[PDB]
């Protein structure tokens, strides 16, 4: 999240200097052209679990 | 089900991107099961999930 917000702020600064826009009022419609399209679209692997597959919670290193 | 098989996967791929070849392997075996050559001029990459779902992979541009 820090990386993405930094990217958006960097592009806002570039547009303020180069684009000459006085200020950036970021909205989701605008967001698409700053960060691009969303990498994550589906929350889980399986929206519906077929037979023999079950989701389980794991406590990993991170 | 009953045939000892040897497969050669050329090296060069970084291990993190190695599972992206898994999908390929599947069809390869399927072809060798029915002797139908894979359609020419076809590329394919992806990670199999033991049930059929294909996971995203990196290095799509390269």
């Amino acid at each position: 999240l820090q990386k993405q917000v930094e990217k958006v702020l960097r592009k806002s600064a570039y547009k303020i200097v180069s684009g000459e826009a006085e200020s950036v009022e970021v909205t989701p419609e605008n967001l698409q052209d700053f960060v691009g399209k969303p990498v994550f679209t589906v929350e889980r692997m399986y929206d519906v679990t077929p037979p023999g597959v079950v989701m389980g919670l794991a406590w990993t290193a991170m | 089900v009953t045939s000892h098989i040897h497969l050669h996967v050329p090296e060069g791929a970084t291990p993190k991107d190695g599972p992206s070849a898994g999908c390929t392997i599947v069809t390869a075996l399927l072809s060798l099961a029915m002797g139908r050559p894979v359609r020419q001029n076809l590329a394919m990459t992806g990670e199999v999930s033991l049930t059929g779902k294909i996971l995203p992979v990196g290095g799509i541009k390269e």
